[PDB]
């Protein structure tokens, strides 16, 4: 499926371009099957702020900054769940069992 | 070029005002040749010959609008029905003016009846506007009148469809009785305190006296009734601080008649601008043909738009009622009616008068008393629910573990055996294990006590048609939770699609898959992909628990229905029966969860699990609907997930092997 990415030219100006790219994988298939079942219209794009989310003096970033400040509707992509994220928004039921691990030789 | 208007009116002053309004109706409409004549009739103490006199006199008069304007009728039925029915025999609109019964709301029964008053269910809409102000989400409905009770519950469900919430308890029964006190004590045990009442004066006074004998006028109780429930002896039995409603100009007869004459006159002058103007003939003698422009004139009445009147704007909707009416909100300050609010078309404005409540402060009573004593139901899980009989009387033997930790048991109440073996022998014994210590951690976390009991069977609960009335019902823990006898299913409950359609869920605590219990040539099965189990025989005996969720999960999977027709011959009641049968070499395979069979393999080394790990799902805590024990409890579960308390619970039973 197509999406956009606001890539800036330099650090001198804040002006950038919305380069359109293609996407596939797991969550893309999940979103396509949700569009098959629910039969809605979606607005898919990418975030350019950064990672998942981190509060710096009551200011969130990334997908948390997009959803909590209501610049989007929902986060379909991958996101870890802890206490304050469940405080600020309402997660759905978990579907995949993904914990943490340590890689060694 | 004449239009006749019929009315049933007794007082000569309102008849003179009616004729004056008919005479002044043609004032501002120019010098057009239309004439308006009025005919009014009185009342005979009966009702059949009254219906006869009025119906044949209005057939002989050939009127177009029929009015009934008698609020002090001696009969408490308030039925102008037969004149409206006789007009509906020829499809003639009768404009009712006094009563507000919902049985007139049916346009299928009342084909040609209109009215300029709403029914009382819209008052509940105003009470739905009470839900938009004070942030209330749980109500208690009580309707005695079965004529309007289904329509009131339908309107209530239509209003709650926007929030997608449900009422906590609804009640419909026969008016005239006095024992409703047990239902009031069951409503006392509920969390909400919102009392919504829809009955006559006798049932209202009965429930007022029943609440006064039970002393239900304390703090937190919500009292909210209408104008019918504050009259007669119900006004004498009315507790103070109650919040009631008042119809602005609902009793004011003269302005209501004048507005009705204005509506009828402007509707007639709108209808005179059209062609195909038929007339109802002399239908009393030899004329049974219907009036052909019945629904046409009804549609003319559907598009009735107005901008003038004494009170406000009048317009007929899809139900034919009056919208945007101004209401009053009264309070009973020491047996005295004090106005505390006004209501616009959709908005409530309280005035500068204080809102005096029957309990404590003048603010809103937070009448959602959450369950501080949770009726905990559970099923006998073998690695999770360890049940032991007491030593002498209700005591628990405090045995110590290998880690220096005493076992924290609980006084649970459970039966001996199944219903054919032991029908009714229920004793309190000692229960402990995984979910027991989880509930102890939850009670250490939050502000509640509890009550641990068991379930009457060894089944989770399946949806099956009961033999009468052809209705699918539940049983087991779902059958006991939805019945109100339980509060929270603390059990490794199988999370699937069908259960979440009816109740709400929490975050899962257990995460595991499916496997096969065998006994140790390939003695193993390697999961479902064994071709000898795809087409089974009498050799490889694979089975499952009777009425388990695995049976429903395989019933949805229609591609392996042969396994659905094979496990039905060997359904066992409990998993301990399966362990006893596979130890004695009567079974050969058993579909079950992973970690329970891993714990049993730690118990007995001959028990071997299979290779395939499919349906990696999660087990959580069975919950009710939208409840104050949802967010706090889920945050407590997530706090238990983030720390090493799950590892501590593994150190109790899961990680330790034998």
């Amino acid at each position: 499926v197509p999406c956009r990415k606001f890539v800036k030219i330099n650090n001198s100006t804040n002006e950038g371009m919305n380069v359109k790219k293609c996407c596939k994988g797991f969550c893309i298939d999940i979103l396509k099957k949700l569009s098959r079942t629910v039969k809605f219209t979606y607005d898919l794009y990418l975030v350019t702020n950064g990672k998942h989310g981190k509060k710096v003096n009551n200011v969130w970033n990334g997908m948390i900054g997009e959803v909590v400040y209501q610049r989007a509707v929902m986060a379909v992509g991958s996101l870890t769940i802890n206490e304050e994220r469940s405080e600020v928004v309402d997660f759905s039921v978990p579907f995949v069992e993904t914990g943490i691990s340590v890689m060694v030789s | 070029k004449i239009v006749n208007i019929g009315a049933v009116l007794s007082t000569r002053k309102h008849e003179q005002m009616f004729r004056e309004a008919v005479n002044q109706a043609n004032k501002r409409h120019g010098s057009w040749k239309i004439q308006l004549n009025a005919t009014s009739v009185t009342h005979k103490p009966n009702a059949i010959q009254m219906a006869l006199s009025v119906c044949e006199d209005l057939i002989s008069s050939q009127v177009y609008a029929i009015l009934v304007s008698h609020p002090p009728t001696p009969n408490d039925h308030f039925t102008p029905t037969p004149v409206s029915y006789t007009a509906g025999f020829y499809r003639i609109p009768v404009l009712g003016l006094t009563t507000r019964m919902s049985i007139y709301s049916d346009k299928s029964i009342h084909l040609s009846f209109l009215r300029t008053v709403p029914p009382y269910s819209h008052q509940s809409s105003v009470w739905f506007e009470m839900m938009r102000v004070y942030n209330w989400n749980h109500i208690i409905l009580l309707v005695s009148d079965d004529h309007e009770g289904r329509a009131a519950q339908k309107r209530l469900e239509t209003l709650l469809e926007e929030r997608e919430s449900k009422a906590e308890k609804v009640l419909q029964f026969d008016p005239g009785t006095k024992n409703v006190t047990a239902l009031l004590m069951e409503a006392r045990e509920l969390e909400a305190r919102v009392i919504i009442l829809s009955a006559s004066e006798d049932d209202a006074a009965t429930v007022y006296r029943a609440a006064a004998m039970l002393n239900m006028t304390g703090s937190g109780y919500v009292w909210l009734v209408g104008e019918r429930e504050i009259s007669g002896n119900a006004l004498r039995y009315a507790p103070d601080g109650i919040i009631g409603l008042q119809l602005i100009n609902g009793k004011n007869e003269s302005a209501h008649i004048s507005d009705a004459v204005g509506v009828v006159a402007q509707a007639v002058h709108e209808l005179l601008e059209k062609e195909n103007i038929t007339d109802p003939p002399r239908g009393c003698v030899g004329n049974t043909n219907i009036w052909k422009t019945g629904p046409l004139f009804k549609r003319v009445l559907m598009s009735s738009k107005y901008a003038d009147g004494v009170t406000g704007r009048v317009e007929f909707n899809e139900d034919g009622d009056r919208k945007f009416a101004n209401y009053s909100i009264m309070n009973l300050q020491n047996r005295k009616l004090v106005q505390v609010g006004i209501y616009n078309g959709t908005h409530v404005i309280p005035n500068d008068r204080k809102i005096i409540w029957p309990g404590g402060e003048t603010e809103k009573p937070r009448g959602y008393q959450m369950s501080t004593r949770l009726k905990i139901v559970t099923i006998h899980q073998e690695p999770f629910v360890y049940v032991k009989p007491t030593m002498s009387d209700g005591t628990c033997k405090e045995e110590f573990t290998v880690n220096g930790d005493p076992v924290k048991k609980v006084i649970c109440t459970g039966p001996n055996d199944t219903s054919p073996g032991s029908p009714r022998h229920t004793v309190p014994q000692c229960c402990y294990g995984f979910c027991i210590d989880l509930l102890i951690k939850l009670a250490r976390t939050m502000n509640f006590t509890y009550e641990v009991h068991l379930v009457a069977d060894g089944k989770f609960g399946t949806q099956e048609r009961v033999n009468n009335s052809n209705k699918k019902e539940w049983n087991g823990m779902m059958g006991e939770l939805l019945s109100g006898q339980a509060d929270m299913i603390v059990a490794p409950l199988t999370i699937n699609n069908e259960r979440a359609q009816y109740i709400e869920f929490s975050k899962p605590f257990k995460y595991q898959g499916l496997t096969i219990l065998v006994k140790k040539p390939e003695e193993r099965i390697t999961g479902i992909n064994d071709p000898r189990l795809r087409n089974p025989s009498d050799k490889f005996i694979y089975a499952t628990v009777k009425q388990s969720s695995v049976d429903i999960y395989f019933r949805r999977q229609v591609e392996l229905s042969t396994m659905y027709r094979h496990m039905e011959k060997h359904n066992y009641e409990s998993a301990a029966e399966a362990i006893q049968a596979v130890r004695d070499n009567k079974l050969h395979a058993f579909i079950w969860d992973s970690a329970v069979l891993e714990f049993e393999a730690s118990q007995k080394c001959d028990l071997v699990t299979t290779g395939e790990l499919f349906f990696r799902s999660g087990f959580g805590i069975g919950m009710r609907k939208d409840s104050p024990w949802k967010q706090n409890v889920s945050l407590s579960i997530l706090k238990s997930h983030e720390n090493g308390f799950m590892e501590d619970l593994d150190k109790t039973w899961v990680r330790y092997q034998e």
